[PDB]
């Protein structure tokens, strides 16, 4: 294959860094999860079932 | 789409970012592929994208080096633009950065720059900044010059140059020495706590003006000194860009009446026009004492100003206070109330894996030997705390130095980059470090993951799988929240504590009668109340009473004085369980050798209301106790551990234990006489065969069996 | 090369200099021979080379009254040449230092220089001081004249003067009877750990910048009074030469 160096230009929207409320209460949502997941007092068992699903 | 929200690296590597796989397979990349990272105020980066098994599906981890050349921070989102186009470079102009290269002098490319690109194939841009580190020094540079435009990749045939003045940098550019979260070692999940209370105001704003409810005003961080407290507030505010300003009980205080209080209310005002900020009180014991312990009109006016500065914050909008302290109870307490600094983070003491990344950080900038062993030295610096392991690090370095400096001879205003680059710290530097070193922190209570686990515990089957049940029964699906053990002596009930912590990955916390006993002596059981706090901050967590009769018997026991089977430290116990629900992730475990005569409100429903009984270990489970505790040596295929443990039908667990130790010591002294063998024989098992006795009697157990049918 | 690093003597005699053997062998300067040491300010000392079991290759061990003669100081490093052709003196006038004649009276050499200089075969040099006890006084002399130059053995048959008025001393020299190492007793070690934390950072300031390391910050000596803590205070102020203040 060849490159092309156009396909490296691009110009983003100006609205593109303004996140949404989706996106804000989304990363809030995991900030306490993540929080909650350290917290949280479970055996061998349940940490590899959820360690699993990505293999 | 095509554009991820900027978190945290886990490779600290400057020239590679890593990605969730489905994002690289949505944009068609590989691992390996060079892509351009669109930033804000129109500016760009050129990194390499990997994958790893812990990003975000819709998040993009990268370091601070990379987010700085961006000018963007954690939560931002940038887009990410393969650039298959760009080719390898035939000269680079790379020249340092005034505020790293002080003091020191030489060709800087043959200790730095050089092989830090040499077969690298890193990807630079004309303007980028970049740390390369050595030598004891970080030494960070900027690209001024590249013959291809406006990005290459650097190959073994590229042009290195480096001529001309170091760079001033500029004013919107933070240095990459300043302390961030990468600076941060254990104590991660203190960190993220604060990160949820206090990066959504300060990131998002707009969030807290539309709104009449405020976050929270204030955030008391206490623990011993060197943990991170201060870190914790310079890193969070310097990753989030709001103001930091310092503040200390000793510089408030060293004023005269009026020009303290005037500072205090300063630093509040100069906060809000500078918001977002964070306000750091550094020793709030000193600042705010308890006024019954001061008479001075000083110490209690500063008090009144700072409790009507922290109301006034519901004003002074995006200016959140923290402060620090020792202990949360060494301070005027009023600050503590709804508001203020109604909100408190345990820091604690490291482990010994957070030692371990403690000391990595520091030696980041040092040169060690390949014997250097850091997980060693972690294991072994007990009680220390970051800033001890600081002191560690400075002081191994600098017996390295000695050692060269003496020949080396070099007298002069700098020092050359090629001497510190030959400069390596060995392992015989940090021992002799380590023997001069002490820790600040002994004398607190050192809590952490234990090490024991299932496979060191002989017998007791239908235990174990109780005590996985009761844990993850109220994860996986009232559930009781404690159990009581009793039982003879010597037969794993701490052990049993210690393995389920252990496979849950949970704090150990561990009481022992000396403390109990500590407690009603000094008539200060209240401490009670702080060891069950203790807990919840080091949820997950097993919380285990040992000895709960110590005091009962200390008392008479079996005779008795004033007392009887309650005294002043169970009946806190009894008071503090009672406001702890079953989602604070802590396990109360007790144990007793007497549960005859412990107060049987312990076992009333809502606290211990599991009751087990340990026996001693029968012929079966008396073997594998015997294989667990030789686990760890070579024994000779002679030694009959079935016939030993048939003849020892009457021994527990610690009386096993005590056989095994016997053989070993035997088995190690003949060794020693003749070299003056290599593995334990029957013949040292026998030997301690005559020696070693049961230490639980039949009448014991019948006491045991009894108390089990009596309760069912 | 020949430049040693200068380090503490057990041997308090003023004409003794100790090296190691694998040095004194290379460089031919054997046990007994008349050695030349190079200081500051193109000043230079002379002594006789003893061997000990105690000296590291790299480092040469001498005592205060050297050190200040050469304008050196603990840690530094100074240049060593031998001198074999060193010939016997004949007249030597030495006269002492009025800071420290003073409330005394009486024949200064027949009770001081005479068993200083009887059958000693001392290496001297015009301008070195040097310091001789008793009387429960110690007074500090000076070799203000001699008839070799600039320096010679004082042989047990040469003439040695003492007459004239006592000599001044200079502002580029310190007193012999000031507080130094030598007047600490017991608690050595503790002084050796002191010394590593304070001298390096003090002796070489450009080090300690040029290198990216942490001083130490400040030292609490602690035990019971009358062992020695305001002792090791100013010994180690005064051997290294920085500002001392007091508190
Ligand atoms: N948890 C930690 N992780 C990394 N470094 C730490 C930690 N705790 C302390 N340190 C180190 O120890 C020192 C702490 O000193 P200081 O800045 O006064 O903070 P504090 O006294 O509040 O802990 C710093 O050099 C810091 O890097
Ligand atoms: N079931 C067991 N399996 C293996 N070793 C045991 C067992 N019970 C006791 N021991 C030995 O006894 C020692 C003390 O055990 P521990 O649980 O501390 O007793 P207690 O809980 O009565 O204080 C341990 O070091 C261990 O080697
Ligand atoms: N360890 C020591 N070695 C030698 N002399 C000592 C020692 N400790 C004390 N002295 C002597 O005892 C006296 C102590 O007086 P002072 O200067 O007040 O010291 P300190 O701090 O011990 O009180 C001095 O004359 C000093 O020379």
């Amino acid at each position: 294959f060849q490159p092309s160096p156009l396909a490296s230009q691009f110009e983003l929207p100006g609205d593109f860094f303004n996140l949404t409320a989706e996106e804000i209460k989304r990363e809030q949502r995991l900030r306490s999860e993540a929080v909650e997941r350290l917290s949280v007092l479970r055996t061998k068992a349940m940490r590899e079932k959820e360690e699993q699903r990505g293999l | 789409p095509n554009r991820l929200i900027v978190d945290e690296a886990i490779n600290e590597d400057n020239s590679v970012v890593s990605l969730s796989q489905p994002k690289m397979d949505e944009l068609q990349l590989f691992r390996g592929d060079t892509v351009l990272l669109k930033g804000k105020k129109r500016r760009e980066a050129v990194c390499i994208v990997l994958s790893d098994d812990t990003c975000s599906d819709e998040k993009i981890r990268m370091n601070r080096v990379v987010r700085n050349n961006l000018r963007v921070r954690l939560g931002d989102v940038i887009s990410i633009q393969p650039c298959p186009d760009v080719k390898y470079g035939k000269r680079i102009h790379v020249l340092p950065i005034d505020d790293t290269v002080e003091g020191i002098t030489g060709n800087l490319f043959e200790v730095y720059l050089k092989p830090y690109f040499l077969e690298a194939y890193r990807p630079i841009r004309k303007g980028d900044i970049f740390l390369v580190r050595g030598g004891m020094r970080a030494v960070e540079f900027k690209v001024v010059e590249t013959d291809p435009s406006p990005y290459c990749i650097v190959a073994p045939d590229t042009v290195i140059h480096c001529e001309g003045e170091p760079i001033k940098r500029e004013d919107e550019e933070e240095s990459l020495n300043e302390v961030g979260y990468d600076d941060i070692g254990g104590c991660r999940k203190q960190l993220a706590q604060i990160k949820e209370m206090v990066e959504l105001p300060l990131r998002h704003p707009a969030l807290f003006k539309a709104i009449g409810v405020k976050p929270p005003r204030g955030i008391l961080l206490y623990g011993p000194p060197g943990t991170g407290k201060t870190l914790i507030a310079r890193a969070v505010a310097n990753e989030t860009g709001a103001f930091f300003f310092l503040i200390n009980g000793p510089e408030i205080m060293s004023k005269l009446a009026g020009e303290s209080e005037s500072n205090l209310r300063k630093a509040f005002e100069e906060a809000e026009k500078n918001a977002p900020a964070i306000i750091f009180i550094d020793e709030l014991d000193a600042i705010a004492p308890k006024r019954e312990k001061t008479h001075g009109e000083v110490e209690r006016r500063i008090v009144s100003q700072l409790l009507t500065l922290m109301d006034g914050l519901k004003q002074r909008a995006h200016v959140i206070v923290m402060a620090a302290t020792n202990r949360p109870n060494s301070i005027d307490p009023a600050l503590r109330r709804f508001g203020r600094f109604d909100r408190e983070v345990d820091i604690g003491i490291p482990d010994a894996t957070g030692r371990l990344e403690i000391l990595q950080i520091h030696t980041k900038n040092m040169k060690l030997a390949d014997d250097v062993d850091l997980e060693q030295v972690a294991n072994e610096t007990h009680g220390h705390v970051g800033a001890d392991l600081a002191a560690l690090c400075s002081e191994a370095a600098l017996q390295a130095i000695r050692k060269k400096m003496d020949l080396i001879d070099l007298e002069d205003e700098t020092i050359d980059a090629e001497v510190m680059n030959s400069l390596a710290v060995t392992m015989d530097d940090f021992r002799w470090a380590l023997s001069q070193s002490n820790p600040s922190a002994l004398r607190e209570t050192v809590v952490e993951v234990p090490q024991v686990t299932w496979e060191d515990i002989g017998g007791l089957e239908d235990v174990k799988r109780e005590l996985q049940e009761l844990v993850q029964y109220p994860v996986e699906h009232t559930p009781s929240k404690g159990v009581l053990f009793y039982g003879p002596p010597g037969c794993g009930k701490t052990l049993l504590a210690k393995a389920i912590a252990n496979e849950c990955q949970a704090n150990f916390i561990s009481i022992k009668g000396p403390e109990l006993l500590t407690m009603w002596f000094g008539e200060s059981e209240a401490n009670v109340r702080e060891i069950f706090d203790k807990a919840r901050q080091a949820a997950p967590c097993v919380l285990f009473f040992d000895e709960l009769d110590s005091i009962a018997k200390a008392r008479g026991g079996n005779i008795g004085d004033g007392g009887g089977a309650a005294d002043r430290v169970i009946n806190q116990i009894l008071t503090e369980m009672d406001g702890m629900s079953t989602k604070k992730n802590v396990f109360i475990i007790g144990a007793t050798n007497r549960p005859d005569i412990i107060d049987p409100a312990i076992l009333r429903p809502g606290r211990l209301d599991q009751l087990i009984y340990i026996p001693l270990p029968d012929e079966k489970s008396r073997v594998a106790i015997l294989k667990a505790n030789l686990r760890k040596s070579p024994v000779a295929k002679d030694v009959d551990l079935e016939f030993l443990a048939k003849m020892t039908n009457g021994f527990s667990g610690a009386d096993l234990t005590e056989i095994c130790q016997r053989a070993c010591k035997l088995a190690i002294r003949e060794s020693i006489e003749s070299e003056i063998v290599p593995e334990i024989r029957r013949d040292h098992f026998e030997e301690a065969m005559r020696f070693a006795r049961r230490s639980v009697s039949d009448n014991d157990i019948r006491k045991y069996e009894m108390f089990a049918q009596t309760l069912q």
